């Protein structure tokens, strides 16, 4: 009956242009069982219009799961991508490095 | 180069909550085309590619009905797991399908897949022969001597080297502009310094189909594989995907390092140095 | 094409 860690990535589809119109991205991976929370954070509050794919899982049975929201970075503002899962004692929150 | 078409399903029971969450998908090569999820409105399987939008609605239909099938076999299966194994009703339990077909570059039948997992671990597939079972423990030999009485073996096999490689080919050509495309990774370094004695070197791949790539750092001529840190490779959301590796390198010697690329876009491997 | 399946 395992259980497997989620591993998180937060990054954006385009390389980050302030003003220009992107995509922000939490894609988290390696996990078990499927129940797991994800949430992205503009400035510590989330973002309402998350989309995220299909669940689908990979040849060692681990699922994965992209979440993502269209944005518009600039030099101020602050993403992350919080995830809460049964192996976590607590939500993790990843920050958006434009780079990571 | 090689493609494949696969269908993966997932059922996760919830006792006291209703009846299990099923979600399925059907993928060709790293692309997804349809899905189907148990707690959404449609009740319908529903396209996920712009390629296959154009079936018909007898195609919709059967496909609905067959996933709709399954999704109540697996209800079944997961009750009889729990008597299989003596486990108890209150707890929640997962049934993972994988299914489908690998072919090659001229779309001739390379290979068949379908197999399953009970809450994450292996439970009984197919072998490579299509002609019988691995059962990865008891509970599974029960299965498998069902599927050998009922000879559920030759059906599939039919199936994978029929169906599923004709439905294939016709996805293939249906989705000829998107699918037959390759996509060369382009590649960059970057130079962290974490002390003033370390240095972090981080080798990207961007932009690149089908998501396979190989991704090494090697000093001077010697691989560097148990210090690089290698990232698992990630979708950008816009079909292509994304990777990278880093090695930590002693300031100064930045010059010593290559990284490699190999992607099945390259006519030749990369070679990146600082 | 989604396959045809069989009970445990």
């Amino acid at each position: 009956m395992i259980q497997r860690t989620p591993k998180i990535q937060v990054y954006s589809r385009h390389p980050a242009e302030n003003g220009k119109s992107n995509f922000l991205n939490c894609y988290v991976s390696g996990f078990h069982p499927s129940d797991i929370e994800v949430d992205l954070l503009k400035n510590g509050e989330r973002i309402e219009k998350v989309e995220h794919s299909d669940l689908s899982f990979s040849k060692d049975w681990s699922f994965y799961l992209l979440y993502y929201t269209e944005f518009t970075p600039t030099e101020k503002d602050e993403y992350a991508c919080r995830v809460n899962h049964v192996t976590l004692s607590q939500p993790k929150i990843v920050k958006w490095d434009r780079d990571m | 180069g090689s493609h494949s078409m696969r269908y993966f399903s997932t059922s996760v029971s919830r006792p006291g909550r209703g009846e299990p969450r099923f979600i399925a998908v059907g993928y060709v090569d790293d692309t997804q085309f349809v899905r189907f999820d148990s707690d959404a409105a449609s009740q319908r399987m529903e396209p996920r590619a712009p390629w296959i939008e154009q079936e018909g609605p007898e195609y919709w239909d059967e496909e609905t009905g067959k996933v709709k099938a399954h999704s109540q076999t697996d209800r079944e299966n997961l009750r009889i797991a729990l008597r299989y194994y003596n486990q108890s009703e209150a707890g929640s339990h997962t049934l993972q399908m994988m299914f489908g077909c690998d072919v090659g570059s001229d779309g001739r039948f390379l290979r068949g897949y379908h197999q399953y997992a009970y809450d994450g671990k292996d439970y009984i597939a197919l072998k490579e022969d299509l002609r019988s079972w691995t059962a990865a423990d008891m509970a599974a030999q029960i299965t498998k001597r069902k599927w050998e009485a009922a000879h559920v073996a030759e059906q599939q096999r039919a199936y994978l080297e029929g169906t599923c490689v004709d439905g294939l080919r016709r996805y293939l050509e249906n989705g000829k502009e998107t699918l037959q495309r390759t996509d060369p990774p382009k590649t960059h370094m970057t130079h962290h310094p974490i002390s003033d004695h370390e240095a972090t070197l981080r080798c990207w791949a961007l932009g690149f189909y089908p998501a396979e790539i190989t991704l090494t750092w090697q000093r001077d001529g010697e691989d560097q594989t148990q210090d690089t840190e290698l990232v698992e490779t990630r979708p950008a959301g816009d079909g292509t995907f994304q990777k990278w590796a880093a090695v930590v390198v002693p300031s100064g010697e930045e010059q010593r390092y290559t990284c490699h690329v190999q992607h099945e876009g390259l006519p030749k491997p990369l070679t990146l140095r600082w | 094409r989604f396959p045809l399946t069989f009970g445990w």
